[PDB]
């Protein structure tokens, strides 16, 4: 089975160059085309270019011609993507993809289309430094106590880089939970919120705790959210 | 460069219904080298069709591709729960390969007005010198919604950001969160903080607000 | 078309 494994996420300063790797296992490596496709947050897929290892023949999209270099190391079945003069607009998930083949096995006739994809590599172009978030409570309104539904949550603000994961009551509470996509502030730091709706009548008999985890800064906070 | 147009960009359909997605090319696609991919949130794309109509082994046969030249179509005979995702077409008929902008197939459901909640800044944050006010628009449909922040009836601009969740897998609704941020000093210069919401399910704008220090 | 090169290569090593 053909598998593609990419290198880990990276934070790069504006103007620098980034190199992403993609190691293939299974099937042939030298005679099948390998391409790189990127996807900026909330945007569509964009083909950047590709390479055919055996002939060391590259093919770059005009938009990247002059800023990109794709190479392949046949000795380790690894393909590389280098993108220079990075700008914030280059922040995206970069995927390597190999064309599929016909019939059984994976050494059949090539189809051109991308049948095999790597897991993707998030490249963040920023001047920001690693920072853990502050976790603030979003206390349930005291204007709904008597019956009805109440909303409460946690504001996870000013962290870098992505990601952050949030759970409630150590994963025991999932019903009604909404954890929003982070937004990028003018400071270059991220902020996100997580909320949950629950019966107003439970605010005095049940404890609600948001578990926030930001591995890069080792920020692991369990914030108890209660009525003010 | 061959430009691929996928219109509409979104299709709201019900489970079990048939779906036909269009991909129009600005010029003839050589040898019908047109592919279709499916992509779910947080996942890598998956090849569904290649060569305009060929389906790789493993891909459900409820997916079929047709067309040639500059007119291609992906057909989903009957939508299963896992078929609600984004679909991209791609042409590789010439060295410069291009993708369409994608079409999101989402679940159509009855209109649901948002339940609005406003949250004043926490005492903990205020102690740090900053004040973030959060507005939550919960469980609404369709996705289109608008939030306007007003401070002492003054419309705000440039000091807020918002984001929206993926369609809920269980009730097919969306939720939106918006944060208004000011320095503690500026926060203390105003009294009324309000979030005004507009949505198809609301005959008139809904406003939630609070008075600072009350 | 660059995307047709590998198909051609396939036929090559398959013939001789």
């Amino acid at each position: 089975q053909v598998q593609l494994v990419q290198s880990g996420a990276e934070v790069k300063r504006p103007g620098s160059s980034v190199t992403v790797s993609c190691k293939a296992s299974g099937g042939s490596f030298s005679t099948y085309a390998l391409s790189w496709v990127r996807q900026a947050p909330g945007r569509g897929l964009e083909w950047m270019g590709g390479v055919i290892p055996l002939l060391t023949i590259t093919n770059y999209a005009p938009r990247f011609q002059g800023r990109i270099t794709i190479t392949a190391d046949r000795s380790t079945s690894t393909a590389y993507l280098e993108l220079n003069s990075l700008r914030p607009e280059d922040t995206a998930v970069y995927y390597c993809a190999r064309e599929g083949t016909t019939g059984w096995g994976w050494l059949g006739k090539p189809i051109g289309a991308f049948a095999h994809w790597g897991q993707g590599t998030l490249v963040t172009v920023s001047s920001a430094s690693t920072k853990g978030p502050s976790v603030f409570p979003l206390a349930p309104s005291s204007k709904s106590t008597s019956g009805g539904t109440a909303a409460l949550g946690c504001l996870v603000k000013d962290y870098f880089p992505e990601p952050v994961t949030v759970s409630w009551n150590s994963g025991a509470l999932t019903s009604g939970v909404h954890t929003f996509p982070a937004v990028l502030q003018s400071s270059g730091l991220y902020s996100l919120s997580s909320v949950v709706t629950v019966p107003s009548s439970s605010l005095g008999t049940q404890t609600y705790i948001c578990n926030v985890n930001h591995k890069p800064s080792n920020t692991k906070v369990d914030k108890k959210v209660e009525p003010k | 460069e061959i430009v691929l147009t996928q219109s509409p960009g979104t299709q709201s359909l019900s489970p079990g219904e048939r779906a036909t997605l269009s991909c129009r090319a600005s010029q003839s696609v050589g040898n019908n080298k047109l592919a279709w991919y499916q992509q779910r949130p947080g996942q890598a794309p998956r090849l569904l069709i290649y060569g305009a109509s060929s389906r790789p082994s493993g891909v459900a046969d409820r997916f079929s591709g047709s067309g040639s030249g500059t007119d291609f179509t992906l057909t989903i005979s009957r939508l299963e729960p896992e078929d609600f995702a984004v679909y991209y077409c791609q042409q590789y008929g010439q060295s410069l390969s291009t993708f369409g902008q994608g079409t999101k197939v989402e679940v159509k459901r009855t209109v649901a007005a948002p339940s609005v909640f406003i949250f004043p800044p926490s005492d903990e944050q205020l102690k740090s010198g900053t004040a973030s006010v959060v507005c939550l628009l919960n469980n609404f449909y369709p996705r289109e919604a608008k939030v306007q922040w007003k401070v002492d009836n003054a419309l705000q601009s440039g000091n807020s950001q918002e984001s929206v969740t993926e369609q809920d897998s269980k009730d097919s609704t969306y939720s939106l969160s918006s944060t208004l941020t000011l320095s503690k000093a500026d926060y203390e210069k105003h009294k009324v903080y309000a979030c005004e919401v507009t949505h198809q399910g609301l005959s008139s704008p809904v406003t939630k607000s609070f008075n600072r220090g009350e | 078309n660059w995307f047709d090169i590998t198909n051609w290569l396939w036929y090559i090593k398959k013939k001789k």
